[PDB]
Formats: C-alpha cells, structure tokens, sequence
C-alpha cells in the first residue's frame, strides 16, 4: 500500500508527494519570476486552472489571477489546485502576520517561505492529511535593498532561486532562463540605475514568450515588480505590460 | 459496488453515497403511516407493529409539543434519539423565552442534526424519516430523509406498502377544502387501509391515530372514540 | 484502486472523491444566476420534484440570502449547502460583531472557500457536495457572481448556471448582452429557455417547480423574493 | 488501534477476541482451590528451570488484603497489571466504607474490570482466568472463580488452568463437606498433578485462615508426594 | 463593566393608540461632566421594536450588537411574515442575558427598555433594513412595553420609564394617562414629563429624541423642550 | 477513519498470543547476546558488541550494558533504538521511588515498574510493542544481589544466571553446569568470559567486542565497569585458566 | 473480518445488532407472565456441577424495590446493564420522590444498549432483558432485544428454547388469569422445556405481587408448592 | 491514530528498513574527526546556475559549537533541525553552560524514535551527523532513521557509502591535524563524485580546536583545493 503519503516505498521514495507534484504540473499554469539589480519581477499566465470545471467561457478574465500578495511588501504566485493556492495563501498571510505582531518588524521573503514549508512538511509527516498541492513562487525585498525570490513545493524545500520558473516546462525552462539570464549579465553598461522596466521586467516578459510559443495577448500575463523606489510588490497595469509587448521589433 | 460501500464517507464513482441511500431504505422497511392536512387541522395515522400473537402493539406516534407531534417509520431507538432532541428543544424555548418554537425552525435543527452524523466518518446516519405534523399559524407537515433533508408536505405515507397509499392521496383534492374533521379522518383511515394489505389483519382499534388542530392541541383518539370511527371505515 | 480516500491522490494527479462529487452535482435541480442591467436575477429549477404532486406550493426553495442582500443559492445536496449558509451566516454575523459593517462580499466568499475546501484534507471528513452560488448588487459597482465549486475554487462569473442540463443553459444565455437588457424583461428569456431548454420535464406547469429573486433597483437593491404578480405577465410563453 | 472497537461480534454471535482469551488461559498453570469449614487451601502449578530461575516468580498465590488469596491462570503479563488493580481497590473500598472488603464484592469486581476491557474501545481483553478465596461480611470462606469472559460464580472447589477439565472431574467425585486442616491439603495435591507429575518442586500449596494466609514448607509438600506415588504403584 | 463612567439617562416609553411613544434625552455624561449632547440611545432591532437605554454607555453598543444580530438572524430565516420576532421575544431573551450574567458578578449596569408592536396584523413583509398615508388603530394589547433592571427584574405594562424618571415622570404617569390617546396628547404629556426632568434632574438635559412605533414603521424627530 | 491500512497491533491471534509481540520475541533474537551472573560478591553482567567497523569510539561509550542509579544496572539484548526510552524511563522510576519515599528503590520494585510500561503498550493504543529485553542486576538492603529477565511482553522473571540474546540457548547450556551457587568476583569474571566466547563459539574473546561491569558492593554499590585495557588482563587468566 | 460497527447491510438493518442476535439464544430459558395481580418471571439453573454454590449464580436480579429482571446471552456482558440501571432508577428515585415506571426504566437501559452507535462504549451488548415491574398502571412486562426495540409483552420468553416456551404460552395463556394459575403457567412451560427434574434445584420463581407491589423471591419452601399441580406427568 | 510501524514476521521494521534506502541514495555526507577538531563535510551536486547556491547549505549550526549535517530528505531536516535548536536552548535556559553533544544527542535519538513508534507518522527519511566541541572532548555522533546513535571517528552516510567507508578507513589516523583532516575529506568526496567540478558544490564546518563552529565559505574552499 502505497496510498499513504508516510509510507515509503521499498525504494525509499515518497510515492504521493510524486503524485502532489504531478498535479501541480498537470493545470499547465507557466509562472516566471526572475531577479535583478535591486528589481525583483514575476509573471503568470492568467488563466483557470484546467480542471473538471468547463474551460473559459463566460468569466470575467479580470479577477483569474495566479499572483497574490501575502502583505503589502511580499507577494507571492501560488500555482497549483486552485483550491489549494488560496488556503497557502491565507496560511501564508497569517504567518506573515503572525510573525509581524510578535516581532514589530515586516517578516523577510525568506523566512516567510521557510515557515510555510515547516507548515507544508507536517503535512507530509502525518497520514491524516492531504498534500497541499501548490507550488508557488514568493518575492519581496529583504532589509539590505536586496531583491528576494524563493520557490516551495508540495514537498518541503525552500531552496530560493534567481530566476525560476513554475509550472509543466520544467524540461526546457530550465535552459531558457538560463541562457537567457546571462545576457543581462553578460552586458558591461553598468549605466543601467533604476532601469528595471527595460532589463528585468522585459526579460521576464520575452522569457515567458519562449517558454510557451505564444505571442502573449495582453490579457493573458499579470506582472507584479517589487523594485526599490516602489518596494510594496505593486501590480503593473495592462497599459504598461503591452508596452513591452511592443518591443519585439528590437530587442528578441 | 464492492468497495465504494464499506464507509460512509466514499464517494461511488456515480456520485452516490451508499451508506446514506442503504440507510434510507430503512424506512421502507417501517410500517405505512400517513398524514393528512386539513385547511385549519393535520391527522396522522399510522398502523402499529404487533411483533407476536402476545406482544402488544409498538408505538407508531408520539407527541412533542402542547401542538407538535411526530410519527417515526424505521431504526425505534435511532428515532427515540431524535424525540428526546425536538422535545428538548421545544422546552428549551419555551423556557429560554415563553413563545413556542417556531415548527419551521424546529425542523431545521433536526433536519441538521441527521448530516452532522453523516459527514464524521465515525457516525453513522439516521434511519428514520419523520413526519412532523404540527400547527402554529397554518398547518403544517415535514418529513426528514436520512440525508438532511426536509420539505412541506400536503399528504404522506412510509414504508411498508406506501405505494397503494399514495394512489389514494395523489389523487384527492377534497383534503383542503373539507371541513368536519370526521370526514377528513376518514378521509385518512381509508388511506391507511389501503395500505393494509388483505388476507391479513385488517385495521382495528390497534392502529395509531391522532389530530392537531386550530384550538386543538395534538392528542390522541381514544380507543372508545376511534372505535365508532372504524365502522365507518369498513363501509 | 486510488479513488477510495479523498487524502490520497490518483497517480495521474487526478484526486478523485472530488471528481465524482462533480458527477453528482451534475445530476441535480439546475440553478442559475445572471447579471442584468439593474440587478441580479437567479433561479432554481427544481425539475425533480415532479413525481411529487404532493409539495406544498411554494414550499421548497433554494433561494437563501444573507444579511438581506447577498444571494446564496445552490445545486446539490440540499443538507451540505445548507450546512454551508449556516456558516455563511455565521461568518457575516462574526464580521459585524468585529467592524460594525456588513461583510463586504469578496471576502464571504473566501471564508466559505477555506471552508468548503477545508473539508477535503482528512481522512474522515466526508468532502462538502454542494456548489454555491453568491451574489450581490451596488449602485455604485454593478453587481457580480461568484460561483463556488467543492474543493474551493471561487470564480467571478457573469452569469452560470449549475445542475443537471448546465450546458446547453449557457450556450442560451450568451446569445444577449444580458448586462444590458433589463432585469423585468429578462424573465420571460428565461423562461423561453426553461420551457425548451430543460430536459423537456417542465411544460406549462411550473409555476411552482421554478422558484428565483433578484436584487434590483426595485427593492432598492435588496433580496426580494417576486411577487406572483410579476411572474404570471411573465408567462406570456405562448410560442408555437 | 486506539479509541476504536477491537471485539466484535462473530457471524455464528460469539465475540472471538474473547474466545481467544479462553484459549490463551488453556495455556497456563493449573490452579486449584479447595474449600472447608472456614480455611481454605489453595496449590498452585510452577515450571522453573533447575539450578537457575530462583524461586521468587510468585506468581500464584497473590495476597491481596490481610485475608484474601488469588491464584491466578494464564497470561503473567496481564497478572500484575490485574492484581494491582484489586490491590488498590482493595484499600479503595477500605478507606470508603471502614471495613475489609468481603470476597464477594472482590470478585464482583475482578469480573468487572475484566469485562470492562472487552467492551470499549481499542483494548486487549485480558487473558486471564483468576480465583479468589476469601471471607465475606459473615465469618465465612468462599471461593469466587472467574473467567476472561467477566463470568463468575462462587464455588466449593474449582480449578483453572491447563487442562481445566480433566482435574475437575476428579474434584468433583470425591470432596467431603468440612475436612481437616490435613484432609484438604491431600486432595488439593492429588488432584493438582493429576495433569502434571508428581516432583514436589512443581506444586506449591498454600493455606488461608481467619488470621494470616500460611505458605506450606516442602516439608508435608514432599512427604505427602511421597504418598501419592504409592497410591498410583 | 467594573463601574459606569459614561452613563445615559432616563428613558419614557408610553403606549398611544397610533403606536408607542418612546422618548429619551440625547445626553451621555461623563460622570459629573456632560461629555456627550448628541448621543442616540432609542436604537431600532426590527421593523416593529425600538430598545430603550439608561446606565453606562458602553453595554448598550454592546446589548445593541446582540440584538442587531439576533434580528438578522432571524431575517436570514424568515418565509412568512409571522415568523419575525416579536416584542416580547427580545424582551424576554434579555432578560436571559442580564439574568445569566446576574449568576456572575458582571450585571452590565443597564435597565434597557424593549417596545414594540406584538403583533403581525399590518403588512410590512419586504424589510429593507440596510436602507428604506395614515397610521392604523392598534388594540392597545397588541403593545409590549418591556423592562429590564439590571438584576434581571422585568416586566410589562402601558407605560415603563426607566432611570430617574422613575421618580418624576412616573407620578404624572400614573395619574395622568389614560388608554388610547391621540398623538398630540401624547406628545405634550412627555413633554411636561422632560420638563420636569430637565428641571430637577441633574444629568439630564434638553434636545429630546421621540421614537414612535406606529403601524407603518419607526419614525424619528428631533424636539427641543421650551422651558 | 482509515481502517484499511490498520494492523491492529494490540489483538490475539487464533491461538491465544500477540502476533506483534511474537514478532518482537523473533527481533531480540537476531541482536548480540547478554550475560548474567551473580555471584557470592557480586553481579557480573557481560555483553558482545556489535561491530560495525573500526571507527567507533569503542574507548568509552558502549550501548549494551547502561546505568539506571548507583545500585542498578541494565543489559539491553534487542532493538537499541526503543531501548534508551527504557532507560530515559526506567531511570525516572528509581527517581521518583527516591523522591517519595526518601530511599533507593528496590530492584524487585523496578523491574515489575519498568516490566508495566513495557507491558501497556500490548494491551491498548495500537502501537508496536517494545523490541526490547533486558537484565537487570541490583542490590538491596532486602535480599542482597538481584538479578531479573524482562521481555518484550512484559512477563519477567528472577534469575541466577542468564544469557538472553543471539544462541542463547549455548550460553544458557554452558552456563548451567559451571555456575557454583557461591562464588567469588574475580573467578565469577572467568565465568562471563568463557560463556561470552563459547556463545559466539570462539574459544578466545577479541577482548575488543566483549565489555562488562559488576556491582559489588563495599557499603556504597561501587559498581565499576571495564576498559578494554583491563580486559585485556582478564583474558590472561582465560589462556591460563583454560 | 473488516466492517465497522456502524455499518448498513445493503438491507438495511445494521450488522452488529443483527449479528448479536445470535448470542441471546444461549442462556437460561426464563419465562416471565403479566396478570392483573402482578407478574411473576421464573428461570433455570443446569448448575454445572457439584461443587459450584448455586447460591453465587443468579439468573433473576432485581433492578429496584418493584422491578425484577432475567437473563439470556452474555450473562457477563449484562451485570454491566443491570448495574448501569440499578444506579439510575434510584437517580431518578432521589431527583422526584416517585419510583420509575419499567417503560422508561426499560427505556434508559435501551438508551445505552446502543450508545455504541454513538448518537462511553464501542460494541452492542448481547443481552436479553425481561424486565417486569409493578409500578403504576398495573404491572408491565417488557424485552429489551440488543437493538433496542423495547416491546410490551405480556407473556414472553427469553433464552436458548425460548421458541419452543413462546408456544405454549401463547396457547395456554388468557387474558383473565388468577395468581395462583399464574404461577402453575410458567411451571407447565418450563417443565416442557427443560430436563428431567423440576426440583427446586432447578428453577428461580420470583414475582412482584400487586398487593405489595415489592420484589419477592420463592424459597425453597414457596417453590415446592407450586411443582405439585402437574397436569401431566 | 494508529503505528504504521509494524514489526514484520520475521522482526525486521520493514518501514525503517524503507527509510534507510533513502538515506543511502542521497547526496553523500562525511565526517572526520581530529586530534584538535572535528569536520563535517558533504557534497551538493552543482545544478543549474538558477538556483543561489549560498541559502540552500546543507550544513546547518545548532549552538556556539555544535553543527550538523544530515544525508535525505531536505524536508524533514529542516523539521528536525529546528526541533534540535529549540531543545538546544531549552538546556541553555536551565543550566547557564551551553549543552554538550553527548546528551543533545540522545534528546534528538529519543524524538526521532518517536516517529519510529507513535502512529499516523512515518519515520524521519534522513541520517544526521552532530559534531562538536565540549569540556568531555570533541565528538562526532551519527543517527539513524532508526533512532539508534553511534559515536565516529570518521564516517560517510549518503549513497556510495560503503566503500567510502573502505576509503576512509585505509586514510585516517587518531593523530591527525585538522588541515590534513580536510584533504583527507576533499580526496574521499572527490574520488565518490562523479563529475569532479569540487568548486561552489562542497560544504565545509569545522571545530576549529575551541573556536565558534564556523562553516568555511567560497573563499577558504578553493586554497584548500591544491589537491
């Protein structure tokens, strides 16, 4: 038997957290975060959850997003069940509040994705529970000014990336953002101050066109940077995203 | 089939929850009783179980309120339960407050009562259905399914050979409009006897029976009074 | 072999014990809820209760509210949902205790989400069975629909129907702009569509099986159930 | 599991987990108690591995108050936690009500506390068969056995144990009514290894009065083994 | 609820034959020190109730979040007209609350007064709560005048007027009212009852509050007494 | 409720035993052996390490013979890791005697405490029983040196000289013809020796895989243990002696 | 092997109760008779043997000053109802004066027989009760079958040949019936039913006379008067 | 509320023995200890350049001169280690002298026994290794899912470890410095990785003969690389 999420297989493997993670990829959700120079931004690809529910027909697309903000300065892009990914969000806003009224000051974007997964992991001890299938990015500024960007699973790992991506094209993705991230890097303008709405914004955007072939609609991405000089992970407006949209007849 | 039954809590890949639908055929399994609204009055009858040639009679219908009464069909002691509940709660508020307990309020809290044994999977749901005839301003009749359920009723029967005894009700209209409670409580025994099926004991002054009414409060038919009813009934 | 416990999942990701709570939702009364001009208009068409003949005449409804104007109405089982309006009505009642301020309805949702979907993580729980539907109109913001799956899942609509025939219903409702066309007159649509669209089990006599409200400008924006005296010039259905 | 019925019921109505029981006590020491005018001797069936394995096992012959004995039958692991269980309700009922508690509220409550288990939820019914000899409220001795089951029943001379059946047959042929101190010691040892053989370090007889429960010495252990060989030559 | 410090004042409600007549001043003084000269303390919990106040402040905002939410649950669960809650059902559930706290030591120092129409015989079967001809005879026993102490004592009659006019307004109540008066009548006798509270009466004030409870609804005004 | 992946560890079996603990009777019979003597000066109480590789401490720390207080001492044969909640456990109960009755408790008052515990978890709450059995040796006002035998179940039993573990049933047999009743410390370590080896039918000890300790007590229940560097003298008299 | 306790056969009744059944056929086959003089229940004792005291062993207890009761099926499993109801008829004669009715004493025994459903124990009890008291509206007789379907019988029979004593009590048994045939009534039935000896060594007869209207055993004395009558030898 | 922890027929706990088969497929751990310190090394297989190598340390510190290292399961690490802290601090509170290894292990041993018997749980996936430095001397303590401790000179627990074993025990002398400890440890890391890039995917904590447990970072890594 199997079944169980304690078992272990004769293996040693964990055969329903492989099945967690499988459901996670099955609502073929893309979400790309990326990091810059003090500038963190993160995308998804505004559409339900493929479930059992018919698929878009008569929603408003304006209230379908896969990006929360857990507070006013750390947001997060849950991916996974949808009814899964509003309980860690909400989970998720009472650690971040709970740690903000016994410690006076804002929880950083790290140790909120380190509780959840303390919060995950117990979950997958016990057998009376049921994994919380949602993966999800969590962004924020720490307080050195510096950019954060961690991602946990329906398994307890908080490993925290510089560019990352979630969702079913794993397979690829990993190469795309990869190569991709260089360049920024690769670049010795140095000249570039504040200028996150033209190297990390438009990085993230021509990154997800790559990872799903798409000509990205504008009604079909949210973008939310948590940049210093704004540094309260405000949603960017879709007068802005098209923008960016734009710019392919020079830039990729 | 197999598997999707041992618990109460599997879903059978129809959508079906067994152990709640191998629960209501419990009362189908419970002895015909049939309730009838008046325009200003309810009559229930109901037909007792004699278990032996010794045994007396069970108790078919039983009363809760000053002008609220009930009538069970299914699992005796699963409805015991339920009796002690509405008559501690039609108590509770006439002592917490001195009005009388609003009947629609009251079913609720019973109808409610069978799910929070349904969705544990450590309880096991009701066998009963019920129907709770009573009058506060209109007269009124509930019945409760082993799945919280509840509706209000113009007519009904239980159980053991219901299906005769609908034909008889799904049929009359005079119910309403008809005064003169006697003719409305042959209106009802007839019903009952429908049930009854023949080449067997045929309905004596061992079947339950009784009214509630405008200023009437629900009380039984005694055995001297109902006896001249059953006269009328064979004609 | 994995669609036992609703705590394990199936090997292809596909958690069954909700999948077949779906099934069963999909084989009760259909209920339907728009968004019209002036207000929302639901409806419950509760196509089962045919056999009866013995209901009272507008005894069975499905049409709860909530501090007198949100709408929850449902389609399932009819203990679940209303085990779900009692902690509806509960979590607006401990929102005015705490803010002097009916519960804004974006967030009711939510509290009822957590709540259906937090009954599909153990072992014994017996997963809820019962969609809802909540609504509500302002006259400052038009109003909105929130329909509510089992396992969470709360979407924002503008216009749905859920129960047995929800298909063809909503390829129906899409023919007009109905955020347009007139909450009074947008009755008699809808019943051009239960007297045809259904599954042919509601003809002529249904003045007690169809049973729906709205919040319009009419009751100043608050849950009233419509008057007989509305329906019956509504039932100018003579077509064919 | 815990907090869950673990002793159902059978198709054929019997509840097996008890019926399990009854066999686990078939697998224990034979134990036998015999009656009299007012003493009553009990011997008792002990396996010890020569050279090794003192003598102190004790596990029959357990006092329970200033006069109450108890030699028990079956699982010794599911002895103590019983015996300590009447020990302290022993001293219970003492405290409540000022007087030794009489035998016959004792065995009332072993058997109570032995069917308690095989009632709730997620515990083991115990697996063993005690008998109680002891004085009522009236200056009178009284042997209560008792089973796993919770059954009990007063007795004149009742024995437990391995091969139950075989001794008592023999016990139930040839008891006098008020014996000598000497006379009933003799039956309760004949009859005693009528299932196990006749080596004096096997039994161990003891003998209750008003005053003082007294252990018999192998001295009339061993003699009267040396006259019951000579019976069976 | 350890003491009053913010404290309301006498509260008439008088019974007329349109409806009841409940009147309260709109003072609220902080102990010897008139904080407060626009405080409400005649609060709605239905379309056919009004609930009185006298004692600390701080519990009516209290005892008013109870009854506002009874009232809705109530609404939530109302098919006919005659399911709502009557007069007498509130008065006879706070007197549950100051009862069962009377078995504490913490009584929520009040003496609320419940008024209403008991009774469902004018039509009023669409409530719009959150936002909303000629008035009707009414028996005079269709009228519930509630009262609560804070010991839980309680009873009805035609007239209950709670505090200190207890001892002012309640000689020339009893002594001057008589069944069925007519709307000016009744308005001139509470105010020669204000009147003289505002006379003698230290921690009371002008600028009265009349309620009326009449067959069509709660209505409100706001005199301001002539010496 | 998810009964179908239950086990149902607290149950009988058709024959009348506890399939769990019969179990763990198979478990404590696959770990090293243990050793019992008791002698006229003192008790010996001998065990063969189990070997893992050479990087072990082996210098100080050895998980077969442990300490419950300055009079009692424990020789664990079976699973090691469920063990120590015997010893967290067994060492509180000789605790608490001290704190209520304001002297040492006796060994016949710790084993039947110790012998409970191990013995509730084979009557209710679904849990595995204890793979554990073990000796203890003690002295005592009362009756002088003690020695007990506990099992997994909870059924112990007093003792003259035992040697539960792994082929126990040599150690046993040995030990059962050349056991004197009385008897001295320094010819009862020869004893344990010989037993030790002969069990592990070796005819000399590694002196590197067998560690012991006694009693004795001079008015304060001294209670040394060994070093393998004192071991290594006694194996002097195993060659000489036999 | 698997179900739970709370489990619906595809029929409808549950499997416990249904199964317990089976266990109320073992016992004493005791017969109780309702006449407008008080009623009168009488049983069997096959004692075992010789040695067991046959004064320990009861098959009729007394559940208060005016109600008895008798036994079938697990005798060990039901001093646990007995007792249960014993502590709360007198509950209920110290809150309100009156003695209890036997319809609601018998009701509260009812009330726990199936607490393990759970709306504190885990398994249905395999009991029997017939419980027959003198309360007030005449004397009652009752049977508390294990899935507490509590029925008013007026004379009935519990036990291992309860089918064959059902018969002829409801054959013999009239409605207008003096004490004194009712005593001789049980005795004919049990005489039919049991073996050869209706010695006083073999039967229990007890009643609750309406005059008195308090429990009263026979001795060995008012229970040889009775065997005599012997319409048939 | 029931053990999933069952003894099989034969005596084995067939769920430890899955759980084992975990530890021994996972990144390998290692640890040696010194003359005048104790190391704890392991290796992190270098992934993509995505993830930022410096937050997801395996080596982890739990007092003033204690660290860790474990070999499975990261998720229950991070469950564990916390766990180990909070006791860590519990002692400190009782007693001023911060805890010394020999008994913090046996606190952590009898919690991850625990899991090994109480039910609805499965046992820790993941085999610690505890080092440090106290009055007693330095230690190097191993745990098994089992529960079950053992006390080092050296050791390796995560996959390859048998002849890592073989490795370690043919290089390793009681007198031996803690710099030659090191190449001692990077050789036997080294030779079991395949793919051998030992740069920015190694862990390094060390003793440091009575100075705080510091973790060696990028810098002091590649000047220990001469070989």
């Amino acid at each position: 038997y199997d079944r169980h999420l304690t078992i272990f297989s004769p293996d040693g493997n964990l055969y329903q957290i492989e099945y967690a993670i499988k459901a996670v990829k099955n609502t073929n959700i893309t979400s790309v975060g990326v990091k810059g120079e003090n500038c963190a931004v993160i995308i998804s690809q505004k559409k339900m959850a493929t479930q059992y529910i018919s698929q878009d027909k008569l929603l408003d697309y304006n209230n379908i997003t896969n990006i929360y903000n857990i507070t006013d300065e750390i947001g997060c892009s849950m991916v996974g069940m949808p009814g899964d990914c509003l309980s860690m969000v909400y989970k998720a806003r009472s650690e971040a509040s709970e740690f903000l009224y016994s410690n006076g000051y804002n929880v950083n974007a790290e140790t909120l994705c380190r509780n959840i997964c303390d919060k995950i992991q117990v979950y997958t001890q016990h057998a009376y529970m049921r994994l919380h299938a949602c993966s999800g990015m969590i962004i924020g500024i720490d307080e050195n000014n510096k950019p954060e960007l961690f991602k946990f699973d329906p398994s307890g790992f908080c490993a925290g990336y510089r560019a990352c991506v979630i969702g079913n094209k794993e397979q690829e993705s990993i190469s795309v953002l990869e190569r991709l991230l260089e360049k920024r890097k690769k670049k010795i303008q140095q000249e570039t101050i504040d200028e996150d709405i033209r190297n990390t914004t438009i990085l993230a955007i021509e990154a997800l066109q790559t990872i799903l072939a798409f000509d990205l609609k504008a009604s079909e991405i949210e973008v939310a940077i948590v940049s210093t000089k704004n540094r309260n992970f405000t949603q960017i407006s879709e007068k802005e995203i098209d923008n960016y949209l734009t710019y392919i007849a020079e830039r990729d | 089939r197999n598997l999707y039954d041992t618990d109460n809590i599997i879903y059978s890949p129809e959508g079906r929850l067994y152990q709640v639908e191998y629960a209501s055929e419990a009362i189908k399994q419970g002895t015909c009783a049939v309730a009838i609204k008046s325009k200003d009055y309810v009559v229930v009858s109901g037909l007792k179980k004699c278990i032996s040639k010794l045994s007396f009679p069970q108790e078919k219908i039983f009363k809760i309120d000053d002008y609220i009464g009930i009538s069970m069909s299914g699992i005796t002691s699963d409805a015991k339960v339920l009796t002690k509940f509405m008559q501690n709660e039609c108590l509770s508020h006439k002592f917490l407050y001195n009005e009388n307990i609003n009947i629609e309020s009251l079913v609720r809290s019973v109808a409610d009562k069978y799910q929070k044994n349904t969705q544990k999977s450590s309880k096991r749901a009701f066998g009963v259905g019920l129907m709770i005839a009573a009058y506060h301003n209109e007269p009124c009749i509930f019945e409760t399914r082993p799945n919280g359920s509840y509706f209000e009723y113009d007519a009904l029967s239980f159980g053991a050979r219901s299906h005769a005894s609908k034909t008889y009700l799904e049929k009359n209209l005079h119910l309403f409009e008809e005064c003169s409670l006697e003719e409305l409580i042959l209106h009802c025994l007839k019903a009952l006897k429908c049930s009854l099926s023949s080449e067997s004991e045929l309905t004596i002054s061992n079947t339950a029976l009784a009214v509630v009414g405008k200023n009437h409060p629900w009380q039984e038919i005694s055995s001297l009074q109902l006896e001249e009813y059953l006269s009328k009934v064979k004609m | 072999g994995y669609d036992l416990s609703v705590s394990t999942f199936s090997p292809d990701g596909r958690l069954y014990q909700v999948e077949y709570i779906y099934k069963s939702i999909n084989n009760n009364n259909t209920a339907l809820c728009l968004e019209c001009k002036d207000g929302i208009i639901c409806c419950c068409i509760n196509s089962n209760m045919d056999k009866n003949k013995m209901i009272k005449k507008n005894s069975y409804n499905r049409i709860y509210h909530v501090n007198n104007n949100i709408i929850i109405t449902y389609s399932g089982f009819d203990g679940d949902a209303r085990n779900i309006i009692d902690r509806a009505r509960s979590e607006a009642n401990t929102y005015y205790y705490n803010f002097h301020t009916n519960i804004p309805l974006h967030i009711l949702v939510n509290r009822i989400s957590l709540y259906i979907h937090a009954y599909t993580l153990y072992w014994h729980m017996r997963p809820f069975a019962a969609s809802i539907i909540i609504s509500s109109f302002n006259e400052k913001d038009k109003g909105d629909i929130y329909c509510i799956e089992p396992n969470g899942a709360c979407y924002k609509y503008s216009g749905i129907v859920i129960g047995k025939n929800k298909e063809m219903f909503k390829t129906e409702i899409e023919k007009k702009d109905y955020k347009d066309i007139n909450v009074r007159d947008a009755i008699e649509d809808i019943y051009k569509f239960i007297l045809t669209s259904d599954d042919h089990m509601n003809k002529n006599n249904l003045q007690n099986l169809v049973n729906f409200s709205w919040i319009c400008k009419e009751s100043s924006y608050e849950f009233q159930n419509i008057h007989e005296e509305i329906l019956t010039p509504a039932l100018n259905k003579a077509v064919e | 599991s815990y907090d869950r019925a673990i002793t159902v019921f059978s198709p054929d109505g019997h509840l097996l987990q008890v019926e399990h029981a009854l066999e686990a006590v078939k697998k224990g020491g034979c134990a036998v108690a015999i009656k009299s005018s007012n003493f009553a001797v009990l011997a008792v069936e002990k396996k010890n591995i020569p050279k090794l394995q003192n003598p102190k096992t004790t596990e029959k012959l357990i006092k329970l108050d200033e006069h109450n004995c108890l030699a028990f039958a079956g699982l010794n692991a599911d002895a103590r936690v019983l015996v300590n269980k009447t020990r302290l309700e022993c001293q219970r009922y003492y405290l409540n009500m000022d007087e030794p508690a009489p035998v016959d509220y004792i065995a009332k409550y072993v058997a109570k506390v032995q069917q308690k288990f095989t009632h709730r939820g997620g515990v083991r019914p115990f697996g063993i068969a005690t008998l109680i000899a002891g004085f009522k409220n009236n200056k009178e001795i009284c042997i209560y056995q008792t089973e796993p089951s919770g059954i009990y029943a007063a007795w004149k001379a009742q024995a437990i144990g391995k091969n139950a059946k075989i001794v008592q047959e023999f016990l139930e042929k040839n008891y006098q009514e008020n014996m000598e101190q000497k006379d009933c010691i003799f039956l309760a040892l004949k009859a005693i290894f009528e299932v196990v053989e006749l080596s004096s370090k096997n039994v161990e007889v003891a003998l209750l009065t008003e005053k003082d429960l007294t252990f018999i010495e192998e001295q009339e252990i061993n003699s009267m083994v040396e006259l019951i060989d000579q019976e069976r030559t | 609820t350890l003491g009053p410090v913010v404290t309301g004042t006498s509260v008439i409600a008088i019974k007329y034959k349109h409806g009841i007549m409940i009147a309260a001043d709109r003072k609220a003084s902080y102990g010897s020190y008139a904080k407060f000269q626009n405080v409400e303390r005649i609060f709605k919990i239905n379309n056919k109730t009004v609930m009185g106040f006298s004692g600390e402040l701080a519990d009516a905002q209290y005892l008013h979040e109870l009854l506002t939410r009874k009232n809705i649950n109530n609404l939530s669960e109302k098919k006919r007209k005659e399911d709502m809650y009557t007069p007498q059902h509130y008065h006879s559930y706070v007197s549950r609350v100051f009862y069962v706290r009377k078995n504490r030591i913490d009584p929520l120092f009040n003496n609320i007064i419940i008024a209403g129409i008991n009774s469902q015989k004018y039509d009023n079967n669409d409530d719009n709560v959150l936002l909303y001809e000629e008035y009707k005879e009414i028996h005079k026993d269709d009228l519930y005048i509630g009262f609560v102490d804070m010991h839980g004592t309680n009873f009805c009659d035609d007239y209950i007027t709670t505090g200190y006019a207890r001892y002012f307004a309640l000689t020339l109540l009893r002594d001057h009212y008589k069944d069925n008066m007519t709307e000016e009548e009744a308005r001139i006798l509470i105010n020669e009852c204000l009147r003289i509270l505002y006379f003698r009466d230290a921690t009371s004030s002008n600028f009265i509050q009349i309620v009326k409870v009449t067959s069509k609804g709660v209505e409100y005004e706001e005199p301001y007494i002539l010496p | 409720m998810a009964r179908r992946y239950d086990s149902r560890t607290t149950t009988f079996s058709p024959e009348g035993r506890l399939y769990q603990v019969e179990y763990a009777l198979e478990a404590i019979n696959n770990a090293s052996i243990t050793i019992g003597l008791i002698t006229k000066d003192g008790v010996i109480l001998g065990a063969d390490k189990v070997f893992i590789s050479k990087l072990i401490d082996k210098a100080n720390n050895y998980e077969k013979i442990y300490k419950i207080d300055k009079h009692i001492f424990c020789g664990v044969a079976g699973l090691n890791a469920d063990a120590n909640i015997l010893i967290n456990q067994s060492r509180l109960y000789a605790q608490r005697y001290l704190y209520n009755y304001n002297e040492v408790q006796p060994v016949s008052q710790l084993v039947v405490q110790i012998c409970d515990i191990k013995q509730s978890y084979t009557q209710y709450g679904g849990l595995r029983p204890y793979g554990v059995s073990f000796l203890i040796g003690g002295y005592d006002t009362k009756d002088g040196y003690q020695l007990y035998h506990t099992d997994p179940s909870g059924n112990y039993s007093g003792w003259f000289a035992t040697a539960i573990g792994t082929n126990n049933l040599t150690a046993s047999s040995v030990l059962k013809q050349e056991w004197k009743n009385d008897m001295t410390l320094e010819e009862g370590l020869l004893l344990a020796l010989k037993t030790l080896a002969k069990s592990t039918d070796t005819e000399i000890p590694k002196s590197e895989k067998i560690e012991l300790a006694y009693l004795t007590n001079k008015d304060g229940e001294v209670y040394q243990k060994y070093l393998t560097e004192k071991e290594i003298e006694e194996l002097i008299k195993l060659y000489t002696q036999k | 092997y698997d179900r739970g306790v709370n489990t619906f056969s595809p029929e409808g009744r549950l499997f416990q109760v249904e199964y317990a059944l089976g266990a109320i056929k073992l016992g004493s086959t005791a017969v109780g008779i309702c006449v407008n003089d008080g009623v009168i229940l009488a049983s069997e004792r096959r004692i075992s043997s010789t040695l067991i005291e046959k004064d320990s062993v009861e098959k009729l207890l007394s559940i208060d000053d005016h109600i008895g009761c008798a036994m079938s099926g697990l005798m060990a499993d039901a001093r646990t109802l007995i007792d249960y109801a014993r502590v709360e008829c007198n509950h209920y004669k110290f809150i309100y004066n009156e003695n209890i009715n036997i319809k609601s004493c018998v009701e509260l025994i009812s009330e726990l027989a199936l607490d393990f459903s759970n709306l504190i124990m885990s398994r249905p009890f395999g009991v029997a009760l017939l419980i027959g008291g003198v309360d007030k509206n005449g004397p009652c007789l009752w049977y508390t079958e294990p899935s507490g379907t509590n029925t008013r019988f007026s004379a009935a029979s519990i036990g291992s040949a309860q089918e064959g004593a059902e018969l002829l009590l409801q054959e013999n048994y009239k409605k207008d019936m003096t004490f004194e045939q009712a005593e001789i009534l049980a005795l004919t039935v049990l005489r039919q039913v049991m073996e050869d000896k209706l010695s006083t060594s073999n039967v229990e007869i007890c009643a609750i006379k309406k005059s008195d209207q308090t429990f009263y055993k026979y001795n060995t004395d008012d229970i040889s008067r009775i065997i005599d009558v012997l319409p048939s030898p | 509320s029931f053990s999933l922890t069952t003894f099989s027929p034969t005596g084995k706990l067939v769920q430890i023995e899955y759980a084992l088969n975990r530890v021994s497929s996972s990144s390998p751990a290692l640890g040696i200890r010194a003359k005048n310190g104790v190391i704890i090394a392991t290796e992190k297989k270098s992934p993509n350049e995505l993830i930022e190598e410096n937050s997801i340390f395996k080596i982890q510190q739990i007092s003033e001169h204690i660290g860790i290292v474990y070999a499975g399961m990261p998720g229950d690490f991070r469950v564990l280690l916390k766990r180990a802290r909070k006791e860590a601090i519990r002692y400190s509170l009782q007693y001023g002298s911060e805890i010394l290894v020999k008994e913090l292990v046996k606190i952590i041993a009898s919690i991850v026994q625990e899991f090994t018997q109480t039910g609805g749980v499965r046992p820790f996936g993941l085999s610690l290794l505890i080092c440090g430095v106290d009055v007693y001397g330095y230690h190097l303590y191993q745990i098994d899912p089992s529960g079950c401790y053992f006390n080092w000179m050296a050791t390796c627990v995560g996959k390859d470890y048998q002849n890592n074993m073989s490795f370690l025990e043919k290089r390793y002398n009681k007198d031996i410095e803690i710099e030659d400890a090191i190449h001692t440890a990077i050789l036997t890391l080294k030779e079991s990785y395949e793919g051998v890039l030992n740069e920015k995917n190694i862990e390094i904590g060390v003793a440091y003969d009575n100075k705080p447990f510091k973790i060696l970072t990028q810098n002091e890594i590649k000047d220990y690389l001469i070989e």
